[PDB]
RNA sequence: GAUGUUAGGAGGGCAAAUCCGCCGAAUUUAAGCAUAUAAUUAAGCGGAAGAAAAGAAAAUAACUAUGAUUCCUUUAGUAACGGCGAGUGAACAAGGACCAGCUCAAACGGUUAAUCCUUCGUUUGGUGCAAACCUUUCGACGGAAUUGUCGUUGAAUUAUUCCAUGAAUGCCUUUAAUUUGAGCAAAGUGAGCAGGAAUGCUUCCCCAUAGAGGGUGAAAGGCCCAUAGUUCUUUUUAAUUUAUUCAUUGGAAUUUUUCAUGUCGAGUCGUGUUCUUUGAGAUUGGAGCACUAAUACGUGUGAUACAUUUCACAUAAAGCUAAAUAUAUGUAGGAGACCGAUAGCAAACAAGUACCGUGAGGGAAAGAUGAAAUAGUACUCAGGAAUGAGCAAUUAAAUAGUACCUGAAAUCGUUAAGAUGGAACGGAUUAAGAGAGAAAACAAGUAAAGAGGGGAAU
RNA sequence: ACGGACCAAGGAGUCUAGCAAAUGUGCAAGUGUAUAUGAUUCUUUAAACAUUUUACGCAUAAUUAAUG
RNA sequence: UUGUGUUGAAGCGAAAUACGUGAGUUUUCGUGGAACAUCUCCCUAGUGCAGAUCUUGGUGGAAGUAGCAACUAUUCAAAUGAGAACUUUGAAGACUGAAGUGGAGAAGGGUUUCUUGUCAACUGUGAUUGAACAAGAGUUAGCCGCUCCUAAGGGAUAGCU
RNA sequence: AGCACAGUCUUAACGAUGGAUGUCUUGGUUCCUACAGCGAUGAAGGCCGCAGCAAAAUGCGAUACGCAAUGAAAAUUGCAGUGACUGAAUCAUCAGAAUGCUGAAUGUAAACUACACCAAUUCCCUGGGAAUAGUGGUACUCCUACAGAAA
């Protein structure tokens, strides 16, 4: 049983090697289960979860190092770029919605709404 | 109100003359218990009530403002006499006068302990006891409708 | 006040006060003002004499604000 | 029909249950509207949320004698108050380009109402102790001391009614 | 009572009680503290842990006391070492006691309990 | 125009309660029925939003006049439409909610497209642990565009007064509100009775800004969660705090002095005719076809078709726009004089499930042991076994044994009593039997002795 | 003549609009405060409370196709 | 408003020297094991059943009755088993009579196939049998088919409505 | 040890059948309030899978009744088994990672796990070293820019 923080410092090589040997041990456990042997059947869950953990760490490392590759560059692949709602993606930018012509810009600047009181 | 189409959400058919059965509508099909059973109709099981309750019942009422003011004035006057307050149900046999008034510092006390002490010292110990011991779980289906207890008015 | 309704006091009387011979059918004379001039004519003539026909000219759009005038004696 | 009754007239020959609606939420809506306008006047920082409207004579012979709040002052009365429409709409003055002053009485009375509102105005500087003389007929900005002493005073809403 | 965001419906909150998750069940499985222990930690109630000495003061076993042996949040019960009972078959099993019927007399030391007791300050 | 697996993008489907277009009945009413009504509805097709649509007068009025749209009260079941039958049925004014105005076209700018986009670079500072995000103006390139982007809303001229502008230095405090997530949160587990078990009953104490609810072996303010209250934390948003020196760059409003009365939406309006729609009637809107305008002194409304003509009001044939408004949908909250398992949704449950139909579709029944099965029946006997029985056994209780709360009637069994010649039951009156019964169906008081309970008297 | 083998449970003049009569109640040539607003009311409260000395309905006057 | 409940509420069965004229009301015993009433006055309604070839559910007499009738036909002995007319074995008598209850396939079915157990229900009599129930297992392709071709024809593209 | 005729009907007591009644209620119903689009970045819907023993429902997607992270934080259990003396057992939150075949379904098809064409593709170390028949792309319409052909 391996936790997710200590293997966070491994390189991809031994991460994949750990995954491979762990899968091999899981395969051996399944072979034993298929045979008459049943003592080890309860370690299948733990080994399966270890496989899930190491896969999670490896995939997160790969995704982060891929994002570092498309840092800025304005043309990230679709999965790398934002995944908002489709209509949110197609919405006009706040700048575009707030854009105004020079005529109304100078009108607003010269005669803004004013704060005041009464007697 | 009941759900608008309740009991009428089935296919209508009353093939019933010559079938030696009542002319009530029957649900169609087969292979299930419901097939051929009596469909909508107040007499039929699962058939919808006779006059489904509607939300546009006259819930509220309009009361003349003059009549409401008359009623409030009369209620104050009635509270002003001893016999009526006694007959209403309150235990005021130890009150000095029925239209009892207390100094404005009653508006300033802030502890229920001293409020109860003041109420007792006025002679309403019996009234307080009645209110306290009257707490009781009510009868009927009301108590499963967030209406558990029933208290008297002090 | 559904407990004051007259139907409650005919609760075990079979016909519900609507007659044993004539029964309570649904619209046995027609719907609404159906039979005027034909079989409700006596009712119409006895209680609403000048009902049928038309007299006078048409005021196309009235605008009662024009002719509104209250009177004090 | 039978007996001596008015002839029936009920216009319920269509599917009316679809169109029936009952206002269970009249007072709830009242409370919500009051809360919304209270929050508005709390947010705009002491400036009243009402806008000044002229008083006008109701049309037709039926309501000849009665006056009521109209929509917006006209160009003539704004000019008589010395106030361009563009600048007036930024200090809570309603303006409409459709009304015309057909009578000197209406002109003078709306002008004097405008002047009363104007002199009751106390302007808040646009830039936090950068008081200036105003533009387009807007009064000059008040100073820090008078703003301080007037903000705690009850704002009169009589001129709005 | 005075805030309308929280329901007072019997149906609603008894459904909440009977379908509460385990984490919430831990909180509603609390119980009183003895007088001296209450004065020592200046708090009134505490959720029960596995190894606390407890004293049951309600029910058929209202007199004796013992150390809790296990807690069943699914059944809303706790078990104490010497309150066993004989089944019909012939083996012993602990008697389920609702935590509301017991008072804590001594509670075990754990890093979390002192952090929450200091939080109680 | 083609064509391009050239580069970058978009549409498609689901979902509908509210919303926007089209298409479009009949049942029904008229006591028949054909116009009419149902209904500009249902069904059908298409299209959006958190609202939609409408909306800034080719409006109303006729007055002392109003001033975009929407919605509420009302006008008003009114004017009007209609085998003038059945039926149908607005608008203006008035009182309110809300309140917001704008831009293209056309005009003017040619000592100069002053515009726009793509791609590639540069920095101006900032909140993030990170991921990412907000600001930033200097470009260069390639294009689009004069078959028209951008600026002005006539153009200059004085006077004031405003608005954006950069650099340097300092200042970033307080409070109220609003809104998340967290904590803290009073007082009995005191006698006694009866209990399997108090939260019950008596009795003695209390807390309450908490006596809402839920749980706990029976009805709990003081056993637990929570509740009243309060303290932190999150969102934004008001008032408050401080701004000071130097500079030129452009713009705006009004006010002086002159020009020129400019522009103003065409197969469109309009008219005829046909169909539909409307309350709209010698035609309310729309549509098809035919004809087909004027140029602001015009042309369009002013609810009866015309001709001549006054008057008033608007300025069509281009466009955007928040609020007040609606929500039988979805999700999440909160409630109720609602239903309480043949009820309430079809579905309290493994319910749109089982099952039926080739298919479109149709569509159920079914909740409850006990406080605790961490008490689900051990042991013995008899039986092949199912089961049964017990001197045996859990429980307070098993006639609470899993179909398990209670356990009606129909129907059936056991025992007892009675009746019994082709009905049975019954009404009225008694008699004989058999069950039950003392509250009127007798005996207050009196004296003694035994057990008790009270009240008054110091 | 038709329905009824038996038992249990369910089972049918109601709701809304509009008019009138009757009766009770309030006020009375007036009556109803509509929509809406305010207000230390906001568990209850979606109810209660209130309305700066020409809103609207009905009534206070009828009659006529109608100018009136 | 003012009451009843673990010293037993509601409900239910039988009743009562009970009251009423009557719908009913009130009590007793038994059962029941957790709530119930308010007739002090009033408010409210999905408020009162003998019927509707009423609806749903349950249950009767008919009645141990009609009936368990096509396919010529069974018998002896043994085994298993608690139990054998209809399970198995041997013997006999017969049938189907290659237009076959014989072998292969298609459509349709979908594990009914096999082995080992097994009998609560089903197998309209029995049943130890079984297509039932339970646990496991079983389907091997370059050559058999699909896959390819085109037919009656279907869908779609371009247009055009 | 003996005695009742049988049947039919009536009554009572006790039981069978049945599931009414009463009492329950994590359900419904109605109203009020608040927010409100999902999809070629592959939706809704449908299949197929996934647990040690695992059918349904619920949950999930080859990391498959759950991974990571964050808050709480000692249990979780039918057995087996796993957990500290708190990134560990279990809840809650859920932003990271992952998300089978389909489906508007979009390479051609479809009662096919059938058939294309173009890049071979993917991974490990800091240019090498491996492993893979595996992986991506290719619909129709349209917009902007571009390309070389046309009159």
């Amino acid at each position: 049983n391996v936790k997710a923080y200590e293997l966070r410092t491994l390189k991809k090589k031994e991460l994949l090697d750990k995954l491979d040997e762990l899968k091999k041990e899981l395969s051996g456990l399944r072979i034993s289960k298929a045979l008459g042997n049943s003592a080890k059947n309860s370690k299948i869950h733990g080994v399966r979860k270890n496989v899930a953990r190491v896969l999670t760490v490896y995939n997160q490392k790969r995704k982060m190092e891929l994002r570092q590759l498309y840092k800025n560059k304005k043309f990230k692949p679709y999965n790398l770029r934002k995944k908002l709602t489709k209509n949110k993606r197609l919405q006009l930018s706040p700048k575009q919605k707030a854009a105004m012509t020079l005529r109304q810009k100078k009108k607003v600047q010269n005669f803004p709404q004013r704060k005041y009181l009464v007697v | 109100a009941v759900k608008l189409g309740a009991g009428y959400e089935t296919s209508a058919e009353s093939w019933g003359t010559g079938r030696a059965v009542a002319r009530i509508p029957r649900v169609p099909g087969g292979g299930t218990h419901r097939a051929g059973q009596g469909a909508f109709g107040n007499m039929c099981r699962g058939g919808g009530m006779f006059n489904p309750t509607k939300i546009w019942r006259r819930w509220g009422r309009k009361v003349n403002l003059k009549e409401k003011r008359y009623a409030v004035c009369s209620s104050i006057a009635a509270s002003g006499v001893t016999s009526l307050v006694l007959a209403r149900g309150h235990r005021i046999s130890h009150l000095k006068e029925v239209p009892l008034v207390v100094s404005n510092d009653i508006e300033s006390l802030s502890k229920t302990k001293e409020a109860v002490n003041f109420l007792v010292s006025l002679g309403l110990k019996d009234e307080v006891n009645r209110l306290v011991k009257s707490k009781k779980i009510r009868a009927g289906k009301g108590k499963m409708r967030n209406r558990k207890y029933k208290i008297r008015n002090g | 006040a559904t407990r004051f309704k007259k139907n409650r006091k005919k609760r075990g009387h079979v016909s519900a006060g609507h007659g044993r011979v004539g029964k309570h059918r649904k619209h046995p004379g027609g719907r609404g003002k159906a039979g005027g001039l034909h079989h409700m004519r006596i009712n119409f003539d006895k209680y609403h004499p000048g009902y049928f026909g038309k007299v006078g000219m048409r005021h196309l759009n009235l605008l009662k604000n024009r002719t509104y005038c209250p009177t004090i004696n | 029909v039978a007996h001596n009754n008015v002839l029936p007239n009920v216009h319920l020959h269509k599917w009316w249950q679809r169109h029936v609606r009952v206002n269970f939420s009249k007072n709830i809506k009242k409370k919500k509207r009051r809360l919304l306008r209270e929050k508005r006047r709390k947010a705009n920082g002491g400036t009243p949320i009402e806008k000044l409207h002229p008083i006008v004579h109701c049309p037709t012979q039926r309501y000849n004698f009665r006056t009521r709040l109209g929509k917006g002052f006209t160009f003539e009365e704004l000019k008589g108050a010395g106030l361009t429409p563009r600048a007036a709409q930024t200090i809570g003055i309603c303006y409409d380009k459709r009304r015309k002053n057909r009578s000197e009485e209406s002109l003078t009375k709306n002008v004097e109402r405008l002047l009363k509102y104007k002199n009751s105005l106390v302007m808040i500087p646009l830039k936090k102790n950068k008081a200036k003389k105003g533009i387009g007929g807007i009064p000059a900005d008040a100073d820090k001391n008078t703003i301080k002493e007037f903000r705690n005073k009850k704002p009169l809403l009589s001129i709005f009614k | 009572k005075f805030n309308k965001q929280k329901s007072s419906s019997r149906r609603k909150m008894r459904k909440a009680h009977f379908t509460a998750p385990a984490g919430l069940r831990r909180k509603i499985m609390s119980s009183k503290l003895s007088k001296e222990l209450r004065l020592k930690y200046k708090t009134r109630s505490l959720p029960v842990r596995k190894d606390d000495e407890v004293l049951i003061c309600r029910g058929h076993n209202h007199g004796r006391e013992g150390k809790v042996v296990k807690i069943n949040r699914k059944r809303y019960k706790i078990y104490v070492e010497r309150v066993t009972r004989e089944k019909v078959n012939g083996e012993s099993t602990f008697i389920g006691i609702h935590p509301s019927n017991v008072v804590l007399t001594k509670l075990k030391v754990d890093k979390n309990r002192k952090k929450i007791l200091d939080r109680k300050a």
